[PDB]
């Protein structure tokens, strides 16, 4: 069959069930609370079109990577929404996104791309770089 | 919790970046994703990324990751922070093991002991250190303070097999009798006679005490009781190698077989037959028994079947030394070569040659899954990277190690190494070495 869900904008997505019930959250208004629509108050219509994209769709995959080529706004969203979803998937391959942003190490480039204003004072910065030394 | 403590405290506010937005869970189901490495990156970003990069359960995993399972707590500055017992335990670990790695070495607590005698065997069971000498005598030391504590005065022969478990040493010697001991009394409680040979090795397993000797026959001592429950005939020549792991007694005898034995009923369960010579070491993990001959070989077993699993080769002498954990062995061989072998592939993961080979016999080895600590005749306890397989450094090299000086045996505990050194010759006084890789935390 096929279900659709509303999202916080109030976009109404005709999501094929099951390919929908990849986030348990919509799964779980569909089979539990039985939602005509399933509201998606933390979802808009955005990022909703883009979970979808990536459920429809179903170590960073060789093409999640891609689709979540997209800028941190809306990778963030993504997170959310997955992480609202409940979206496991989704959600480990974005965060993930992010983790490896992370990973290459240095602080001061973990910022230039976080952007993160080092608010160390003299001695802690000190002590945080003595904490985490390698 | 704790990372929540942490916010409301530091008042961390404010912050233009992707994961201080995330809700907290959200944010560590992130840097979950960070090998330590970077996570002690991440924290060193700002006081909001710190404060969760802290997440005390992110690292006890981070460290079941590295082995640790047992998280440190430290023990007064300005701004608080919730340290992690785990960050902290799993930073102990790095460091520890950065400071075995290139860890200046801070010469080592000597241990002067046994004079003019060999070391045969060494025992380190936290903080104290067994030395047995074929001076008759064992030396129960502190790896702490490095002073000997005791003396066990009572073979009359030199002792050759040492085994301990806190408080509990077993001395196995030449004058053909076991002694189980009380390592803080250095009381003998209890005299093992059966042995006609010398004892040459013993396994000791919880209460029981497989011992090898010359006399052909192993024998199963309690050493609580001091009785011998059981003694294992079928051994032509000496049984050099003995592995007792409760259930079964592998044995390795100059009769160039592997028995493997249930003590229980003294039964010869398997005569492994494989070694063209003297199996010297032995190795078992209750499922495969790795035999070590002169025959310079090693032969992986499968003490169920008997059968001959591995025949790893490559050594071109003596496999002295040998261990085994997690299916990976690590060879010592008297070719200078120390060996890592994935006895459940047989393949010969590692050689620890290279321009930093050692010169002479490998003596002993210990090993972890970062390093390879191996002794050589060369007077030098090197430092390997087990995973690598690259040298990596000396972490002992006596200036004597080519006039005679010698590590005879070493035990690497997870932060410090004992080492039996001396000499034929007296250019090194048998002495231990204690080398401590602790952090200051």
């Amino acid at each position: 069959p096929s279900i659709k869900l509303q999202s916080s904008d109030g976009e109404i997505f005709e999501v094929d069930v099951e390919i929908a019930k990849q986030s348990v959250t919509i799964k779980t208004m569909l089979e539990d609370l039985g939602m005509d629509p399933v509201p998606l108050p933390n979802v808009n219509a955005a990022i909703l079109k883009k979970v979808i994209q990536w459920c429809t769709h179903h170590d960073i995959p060789v093409w999640d990577q891609e689709f979540l080529k997209v800028d941190q706004g809306t990778l963030f969203e993504l997170i959310l929404a997955a992480n609202y979803l409940d979206i496991k998937g989704l959600l480990d391959v974005t965060c993930k996104t992010v983790a490896n942003m992370i990973k290459g190490k240095t602080p001061e480039e973990i910022r230039k791309t976080f952007n993160i204003k080092n608010d160390f004072t003299e001695e802690e910065e000190a002590q945080v770089r003595k904490e985490n030394q390698w | 919790t704790q990372v929540k403590h942490m916010m409301q405290v530091i008042e961390p506010q404010f912050q233009r970046d992707f994961i201080s937005l995330l809700p907290k869970e959200l944010a560590l189901y992130v840097l979950s994703f960070l090998e330590p490495k970077d996570l002690l990156q991440a924290a060193q970003t700002c006081r909001y990324w710190r404060i969760l990069a802290e997440d005390n359960l992110l690292w006890r995993e981070k460290c079941k990751e590295e082995g640790i399972d047992e998280p440190l707590h430290i023990k007064v500055i300005k701004p608080g922070f919730i340290h992690s017992p785990w960050k902290s335990a799993y930073i102990r670990q790095h460091r520890i093991d950065t400071n075995w790695r290139r860890g200046e070495l801070k010469s080592p607590k000597v241990l002067k002991g046994h004079d003019d005698h060999v070391i045969t065997c060494l025992q380190f069971c936290g903080n104290r250190i067994v030395s047995g000498s074929d001076d008759n005598t064992l030396k129960v030391w502190s790896a702490v303070t490095g002073k000997c504590l005791r003396t066990l005065v009572g073979h009359t022969g030199g002792v050759w097999s040492s085994q301990m478990r806190d408080n509990i040493i077993i001395s196995g010697s030449t004058d053909r009798t076991l002694k189980v001991w009380n390592a803080e009394t250095g009381e003998c409680i209890h005299t093992l006679y059966g042995h006609t040979s010398t004892v040459r090795c013993m396994h000791l397993h919880e209460k029981r005490v497989v011992s090898g000797s010359r006399d052909a026959t192993l024998r199963v001592w309690d050493i609580e009781t001091g009785q011998c429950l059981h003694v294992l005939m079928g051994h032509v020549a000496a049984v050099r190698c003995v592995q007792y792991d409760g259930r079964r007694v592998v044995s390795g005898a100059y009769d160039f077989m592997v028995k493997v034995w249930d003590p229980e009923t003294e039964t010869c369960l398997h005569t492994l037959q494989g070694h063209t010579n003297r199996v010297y070491s032995l190795q078992f993990d209750g499922i495969h028994v790795v035999s070590g001959s002169l025959d310079t070989s090693i032969r992986v077993w499968d003490v169920e079947t008997g059968n001959c699993i591995h025949t790893l080769t490559g050594h071109q002498s003596l496999t002295s030394g040998m261990e085994l954990k997690d299916n990976i062995l690590v060879s010592g061989n008297a070719d200078s070569t120390v060996k890592i072998w994935d006895i459940k592939t047989g393949q010969c993961l590692q050689t620890l040659q290279g321009p930093n080979k050692h010169q002479s016999a490998v003596t002993c080895l210990q090993f972890n899954k970062n390093f390879v600590i191996t002794s050589s005749d060369d007077g030098t306890v090197k430092l390997w990277d087990l995973k690598t397989g690259e040298f990596i450094r000396n972490l002992v090299t006596l200036e004597s190690g080519g006039s005679g000086g010698v590590v005879w045996r070493i035990r690497a505990s997870n932060t410090k190494l004992v080492c039996a050194v001396g000499s034929r010759n007296g250019t090194e006084e048998t002495k231990l070495l204690v080398l401590d890789f602790d952090v200051d935390m």
